RNA sequence: GUACGUGAAAUUGCUGAAAGGGAAGCAUUGGAAAUCAG
RNA sequence: UUUCAAUGGCCCGUCUACACGGACCAAGGAGUCUAGCAUCUAUGCGAGUGUUUGGGUGAUGAAAACCCAUCCGCGAA
RNA sequence: CUGCCGAAGUUUCCCUCAGGAUAGCAGAAACUCAGAUCAGUUUUAUGAGUAUGUAAAAUGAGAGUUUCUAGUGGGCCAUUUUUGGUAAGCAGAACUGGCGAUGCGGGAUGAACCGAACGUGAGGUUAAGGUGCCGGAAUGUACGCUC
RNA sequence: GAAGCUCAGACGAGUAGGCAGGCGUGGAGGUUUGUGACGAAGCCUUGGGCGUGAGCCUGGGUCGAACAGCCUCUAGU
């Protein structure tokens, strides 16, 4: 818009993308998250990080105490402690 | 009928009271002026010299505009806040006054003014500094919601308190608006910007100040 | 600052509100909202619900059925899945932790419902967002 | 309030407004009369008329 | 919505019966007394009110409800009044006292007005 | 309440007489040097706020009535409210027949009419 | 009226009015003459 | 409105007293568009965000509107 | 078109260059304490040899900030110091103000002299300078000098 | 006409520059049952009125077909 400007009024006057483990639990559908955590159940939930693009798993933040298998690319080195004390299962994708 | 009642019997012995109260000090000033006479007559008679007594007291008058003042004598006039030509203000006399006022020499005139010249001004040219605004003095619940703290109910108790130099004399400062005077009646001296000793109207000029005020006034 | 700079006539209904609520009463927490409601989209950082829970479930606690008031944006943190029954008044709640907040937990409020409520915001904390952006 | 300012020095209303003195304040008054004590020091005008 | 966000979107800068000057604003709205825009006198943005307004020798007010305020039909219905300018005025006062006295003193005063007009217009 | 205008003179532009180019518009002297920028004595005056008439009676006619334009029947008849304020002016471009028809409508409402006799 | 719709200014002529002894133009205040207005 | 009287009034613009431009009038006539970047304000959404490269639909007006597809960009280290 | 705010000429250094800087000023947004929190100011005490500083009484004012961002970075005039100096001026620095952006009164007239810092008016009173006439205002009063 | 009403006080030069509110022009969307051959626009005018101003309304004359107010958009303003 020309009339707003100061011309009119100067007239005159001259590849690994990462994840952290406080991000897997939000990777899942939410069905899976409503039935799977907390519930002591026989069969843990498998989260998959190389679907949503993701290279390695980094270890920022902490977990719910279900247990889970990540399956994964390549992991931090502290990545895969926490989630052995989660209960879950750490297991390296091709 | 109540609630106004009480109000308007209190507002009656607030009347009396600040009527008892300039009664005293009517009498002080009468009493005060009788005996600098008689001191005066006691010690020419016997024969011992009588001395004058220090003013506290001393009224200042800016006799020169605001062009062409150094910024040492124009940084005094703010702080004396004298920021116009024929303007006025009270400053109690003391030695940081006294030789303060020297600097501004040339540029300001003051004396020694008596109850009259003070009691004028704040009838006819007393404006007071309400919530930083130049609120006249047309009454007197004015002057008490700015100084009841200070035990200051009306204008005569002002007076007092300023011509009698109070320990609160600080505290009306900021309550009373510069006195914004007129040129003055009959003009000044044919060459404004001398001395008072020199012919000239500027500088401590005493018992001829009053004067002045009375014109500029 | 003496108006809001946005043209919102919603945002300038709760201008008017409280304007009343600041000159008519002296609860100062109506004059911090006003000069709150006055500042730019970038003063008025966002909140998080886990930024929230944890000043409410901090230390002593003292949180209690205290409603928090934040004037802002109260954004959702999925990094928490465990979300306490929280009271909030803000501008604006994102449709994530609107969603959060009712499922599991207790209620959102609009700042008109929270002058209807605690016209003199007591026992409210005036929260904050994180001015560093 | 207050449209117009009146001096008390002109305006006697305003004054019984401003004093609740003037009523009665008696401004002359004899203090001396028929007696006065000429009084000035025998040596002050020695003094005086010296030099 | 509700009244006060009508008033801020039509009030203060668009309407039909809105008429803008050099200065000043005027309310041409059938249904308003004072004929002028504030919250208070507006038609379109306020709940009922009471006008009224000429018809070939008579007069007729306008009046609203709040319940049937939805439906534009009957949102506003007339009565009619064509018996004396005096009889008018205690007709309008009397049907104003049970509601709020705010706009009386515009009312009543619209009315002689409009009767001056046959008056006026019969000499 | 009499009506009072500070100033009459318009405002001519400078050297707007000794120029068919230069208009009698007022325009703003921008040059540096100009006797007329600095206002020296004699010069023309320059427009200023301090000009600006009484809010109470500004726009007002000699008689005290501020000028409403009017177009049509309609524009008139929102006048009746304020047959003490208002003076209604008929639009240059507006028919005889109109004009006649609005300046009847204005007699019966009792609005004073500036331009009546056309 | 084909030098063709509207026909501005610069510019020229005629009539009327007024002013003018080495300029004028402009501004403020009024008088006079003309002309309006409420 | 004209004119008279008194009073005052150096020709304007530009540069640095000048000087340089100006016979008069009319029309035209000079900070524009676009890309990048940055601040600020506003609007939408919010750990997300952006569908207009593309596909569907719109025939009664169709270069619009609307719907769908997130490969990808920036952000989340 | 009107209104409002409104500098700079020298700084802060940096430079190859013109410049920027950087301030300063003017601002624009955020946030402390109702304070000894300040000051182109005075005073008192205090050491050292009226001034000096520090500290504190007077005095006026609400006083701080961190952040980004326009324009300016000249010169002239006069005062105070001031070494080289000569028929005589002249040169050298440092400082101060005024001027640039400033109209008005006065000095016959004038870039700086004397007063005075400006919205539209009415009235009153003055500054500087004047009161024979031009010219508004005493061909005033008093005492002398001068042909 | 809360973007409103009301009371009080102080203040008013201004270059580069900073900020705010307005006047005017061509075209676009919306609205005013808008104006008009019973004379639109334009043009003239010792006619009148309004605004501090940019400018605006109107009387009379000439003229002969289109034009404007308001809220927004836009620019070869």
């Amino acid at each position: 818009p020309t009339h707003v400007s100061k011309t009119r009024k100067l007239r005159g006057h001259v590849w690994r993308p990462t994840v952290n483990l406080d991000r897997l639990w939000t990777l899942l559908p939410n069905e899976a998250r409503d039935k799977y955590l907390g519930k002591n159940t026989e069969v843990a939930p498998v989260i998959n990080v190389l679907q949503s693009g993701y290279g390695k798993v980094l270890g920022k933040g902490r977990l719910p105490e279900t247990p889970v298998i990540v399956q994964t690319r390549y992991v931090s080195r502290r990545a895969e402690e926490k989630i052995k004390q989660a209960g879950g299962v750490v297991e390296l994708i091709a | 009928v109540a609630a106004a009642a009480e109000k308007k019997s209190a507002r009656q012995k607030k009347r009396e009271l600040i009527a008892k109260r300039a009664e005293a000090y009517e009498a002080e000033y009468r009493a005060a002026e009788r005996e600098q006479i008689e001191l005066a007559r006691k010690a020419r008679a016997e024969g011992n010299y009588f001395v004058p007594h220090e003013p506290k007291l001393i009224f200042v008058v800016r006799i020169r505009g605001i062009n062409n003042i150094p910024p040492k004598a124009r940084k005094i006039m703010q702080l004396l806040r004298l920021l116009q030509i024929n303007n006025g203000i009270f400053v109690k006399f003391n030695k940081a006054i006294k030789e303060m006022l020297q600097v501004v020499e040339p540029y300001v005139t003051y004396g020694i003014p008596n109850h009259k010249t003070v009691r004028e001004l704040i009838y006819k040219r007393g404006f007071g500094k309400v919530n930083k605004q130049r609120i006249p003095l047309s009454d007197n619940a004015i002057i008490e919601a700015a100084l009841g703290k200070y035990s200051i109910l009306s204008v005569e108790d002002l007076i007092h308190e300023i011509y009698t130099v109070g320990p609160n004399f600080k505290q009306a400062a900021n309550f009373l608006w510069p006195f914004k005077l007129s040129s003055p009646l009959g003009g000044w001296r044919e060459r404004k910007f001398k001395h008072f000793i020199e012919g000239g109207d500027a500088g401590k000029r005493d018992e001829h100040i009053n004067g002045l005020v009375q014109k500029m006034l | 600052r003496s108006k809001p700079a946005s043209e919102n006539v919603y945002l300038k209904l709760l201008v008017k509100l409280y304007r009343f609520l600041a000159r008519r009463t002296d609860s100062r927490f109506n004059k911090a909202i006003l000069k709150r409601l006055f500042q730019s989209k970038t003063n008025r950082p966002p909140i998080s619900i886990s930024k929230i829970a944890a000043l409410t479930s901090r230390k002593s606690a003292s949180s209690q059925n205290k409603t928090t008031v934040v004037v802002g944006t109260v954004t959702d943190d999925e990094r928490m899945l465990t979300v306490p029954k929280l009271s909030i008044a803000a501008l604006r709640f994102t449709k994530s932790a609107r969603a959060r907040i009712l499922k599991a937990g207790g209620e959102v409020l609009t700042l008109d419902q929270l002058a209807l409520r605690a016209p003199t915001g007591s026992n409210t904390v005036l929260v904050r967002g994180k001015k560093h952006a | 309030a207050h449209v117009q300012k009146k001096n008390p020095l002109k305006n006697k209303a305003v004054l019984s407004r401003l004093n609740p003195y003037a009523k009665a304040y008696k401004a002359n008054v004899k203090i001396n009369s028929e007696k006065t004590p000429k009084a000035a020091g025998e040596k002050f005008l020695s003094v005086l008329h010296e030099n | 919505q509700q009244d006060e966000v009508i008033w801020q979107v039509v009030g203060h800068e668009f309407c039909s019966y809105r008429i803008k000057g050099e200065a000043q604003n005027f309310c041409r709205n059938e249904y308003n007394v004072t004929g002028l825009c504030n919250r208070q006198s507006c038609p379109l943005a306020n709940s009922r009110y009471a006008t009224v307004r000429e018809d070939n020798g008579k007069l007729y007010l306008y009046m609203k409800t709040i319940e049937r305020a939805h439906f534009p039909s009957k949102l506003w219905q007339r009565i009619k009044l064509s018996k004396n300018y005096a009889k008018a005025l205690e007709q309008i006062d009397q049907q104003l006292l049970y509601w709020p006295g705010r706009q009386i003193h515009r009312c009543k005063q619209r009315l002689t007005r409009l009767t001056q007009y046959l008056l006026k217009a019969r000499r | 309440v009499n009506i009072i205008k500070k100033r009459t003179k318009p405002f001519k532009r400078h050297q707007s007489d000794r120029f068919k180019r230069v208009g009698e518009s007022w325009r703003k002297p921008r040059g540096i040097d100009s006797c007329v920028r600095r206002r020296f004595r004699g010069t023309i005056s320059m427009p200023k706020i301090g000009y600006g008439n009484n809010k109470k009676t500004r726009y007002c006619m000699p008689n005290g009535l501020k000028a409403f334009l009017v177009r049509n029947v309609s524009d008139v008849e929102l006048l009746l409210m304020h047959n003490k304020t208002y003076a209604a002016e008929i639009a240059g471009n507006v028919s005889a027949r109109k004009r006649v028809e609005i300046v009847e409508k204005a007699r019966a409402l009792g609005v004073k009419v500036t331009n009546a006799g056309a």
